[PDB]
Order: structure tokens, then sequence, then C-alpha cells
């Protein structure tokens, strides 16, 4: 994240780390116990599913507080018109191994239905997004976790403010274009979260841009909206042998 | 009310019926009041809120 806060500690409890062999891999978002969606290219190049971890409550990488609820990721469910290599349909949802424990650290974010998505959340201006990404373009990554507001274009405006892949239905904009405050690469799979009437909702998904924080480029999200029924069915189904998944969509 | 103006009038989700007929839904972990329109946490963590935020204006 470039050009934003630390986030309080546990004033993002919903934030989730994927890491790969103890390393950095991605974010994500806690919208169950057992549940968490991130980006489909978080896992282009994953050698063996079965050394990725889900880490709950983290904050300050450096320290372990107790706070932290780490957990096996048993399955990454994925929408089969997702190809790798290319930016459509970036989502991926991810079931632990064994729930997390809710807590003061550790909370979901509501999924909310599409029609609220659509005619109420879409509106809402400013949303947060957060993450332990690069802090600058070519500069390290954040020991602590990162916050962010940024405004939501409509496509078309996204287009004509913007100076490379089509931004799609199941993508939008947001931030800004001048180069001062954006997601990065390192963010990608975290939450772009949208508060209304005293509840927060997951709105989109870090998932692509140019450079990080670009003069003339804004962020590339997913469009969550377009998933919720896929979403909902497949926590309802049972778990399948084999850590990935590619499930139909629509 | 219909839900494509002012959400219904609804904090959460809403739903149009067939008449000037709208009701007003919540999230799993919430319940909605007499009022018709507003949802109240039924469990101690509900979705989307933040603990030590809800508990500093407890
Ligand atoms: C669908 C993701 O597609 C792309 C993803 C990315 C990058 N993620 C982001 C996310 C948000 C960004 C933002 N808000 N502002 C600025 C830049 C941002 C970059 C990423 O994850 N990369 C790049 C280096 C490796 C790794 C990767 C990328 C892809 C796959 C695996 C790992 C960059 C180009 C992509 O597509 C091109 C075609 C524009
Ligand atoms: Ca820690
Ligand atoms: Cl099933
Ligand atoms: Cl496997
Ligand atoms: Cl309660």
């Amino acid at each position: 994240i470039v050009g934003g806060k630390v986030c309080p500690k546990g004033e993002c409890p919903w934030q989730v780390l994927l890491l790969v062999n103890g390393a950095q891999l991605c974010g994500g978002t806690l919208i169950n116990t057992i549940w968490v969606v991130s980006a489909a290219h978080c896992f282009d190049k994953i050698k063996n599913w079965r050394n990725l971890i889900a880490v709950l409550g983290e904050h300050d990488l450096s320290e372990h507080d107790g706070d932290e609820q780490s957990r096996r990721v048993a399955q990454v469910i994925i929408p089969s018109t997702y190809v790798p290599g290319t930016t459509n349909h970036d989502i991926a949802l991810l079931r632990l191994h064994q729930p997390v424990v809710l807590t003061d650290h550790v909370v979901p974010l509501c999924l909310p239905e599409r029609t609220f998505s659509e005619r109420t959340l879409a509106f809402v201006r400013f949303s947060l997004v957060s993450g332990w990404g690069q802090l600058l373009d070519r500069g390290a990554t954040a020991l602590e976790l990162m916050v962010l507001n940024v405004p939501r274009l409509m496509t078309q405006d996204c287009l004509q403010q913007s100076r490379s892949p089509n931004i799609t239905e199941y993508m939008f904009c947001a931030g800004y274009s001048d180069g001062s405050k954006d997601s990065c690469k390192g963010d990608s799979g975290g939450p772009h979260a949208t508060h209304y009437r005293g509840t927060w909702y997951l709105t989109g998904i870090v998932s692509w841009g140019q450079g990080c924080a670009t003069v003339g480029h804004f962020g590339v999200y997913t469009r969550v909206s377009q998933y919720i029924e896929w979403l909902q069915k497949l926590m309802r189904s049972e778990p399948r042998p084999g850590v990935l998944l590619r499930a139909p969509f629509p | 009310l219909i839900c494509v103006n002012e959400n219904g009038g609804c904090e959460q989700y809403c739903s149009d019926h067939t008449g000037t007929k709208r009701s007003c839904r919540c999230h799993e972990g919430y319940s909605l009041l007499a009022d018709g329109v507003s949802c109240t946490p039924t469990v101690e963590y509900p979705c989307g809120k933040i603990p030590i935020l809800e508990k500093r204006n407890a």
C-alpha cells in the first residue's frame, strides 16, 4: 500500500496474510470462520499446494503477540473462466482446514447480497484497501498492516481519466491517477471494504494495475458482486480431495 | 418503497414484493427490529463490525 497509514491493530480484523513456505504471498479476506476470499492470480505459480498457510489476526510481521491464528489452506477454488496469466475473473475462494476462532482481532467481513452490492454499495464513493505490500514502487514491503481510503470510478470514467487489458464487467477501478496512493502487487488478494450504515462489506479484491502507484493509472479490483451466488453455492458444497478446484462459472 | 432507491430504507438487504411491498432482511448474526429496517447483532462477533471500535462507543 502506497500513501496510506498503519491500520491500527484490530481495526482490519478480516485481513488475511497468505504464506507459502513462510514467505508472504498475498492478502485475503475472511468472510466466515472457514472461508477466505483472495485473488486467483495469487496461485498461478504454486508448486506444492500443501504449504499454503493463512494467518488471521496478524498485524506486525516482526513479532508474535498471541492474537495470530494460522491455518492450513484445505481448498483453493477458482472460477473456470479464469485463465492463468490473464486478468479477468481474478477471484479465489479458500477453505481453511479448521475454523478460526473469532476474537477482537479476528472477525469476518460481510459478504453482501448481489442486489445490495449493485444497487447500494457500488455507489459508496470511498472504500478501504489494505495489505502488507510495497510502501513504494520498487520499494520494500510493509512490516505493519497498512490501509488506504480509495474512491471508486465508473469504468467509462476510468477509461477517460487514464493514460493494456480491458476493464471488464468483472472489474472496477479505484484510487488516484497522480501516483500518490495505490495498492500494489504484494497487496494482491486483499480486501476492498465498503462501509454502509455502520457495517463493512466486501466489494473488491486487489487484482491488477500498471507498475505501482503509476501516474496516469488507477488500481483495478475484482468486482465481487458478480460472484456472490458463485461463492455462496461453493460455501454449501462438500470439500473434495486435491487442494485446487476449478468450479464452473457462472 | 422500492429497494433501488435509498436501499428501500433498509439498513442491510432489501427485497421487492408484488405491490407497494418491501421486506428488509439482515445478514446472519443479526436480527431485524420492529421498525422493519434496522439490524441488531445477535452474536458477539457479527460480520463487518470492529470490536475495539464498537466497545470504544459501547
Ligand atoms: C490478474 C493479475 O494481473 C496482474 C497483476 C499484477 C500485480 N498485482 C497488482 C495488484 C494491484 C496493483 C495496483 N492496484 N496498482 C498497480 C499495480 C498493481 C499490481 C501482480 O500480482 N504481479 C506483478 C508481478 C508478479 C505478480 C503476479 C502477476 C500475475 C500472476 C501472478 C503474480 C500486475 C499486472 C497484472 O496484469 C497485467 C497484464 C496488467
Ligand atoms: Ca504479529
Ligand atoms: Cl455438494
Ligand atoms: Cl493436492
Ligand atoms: Cl450479543
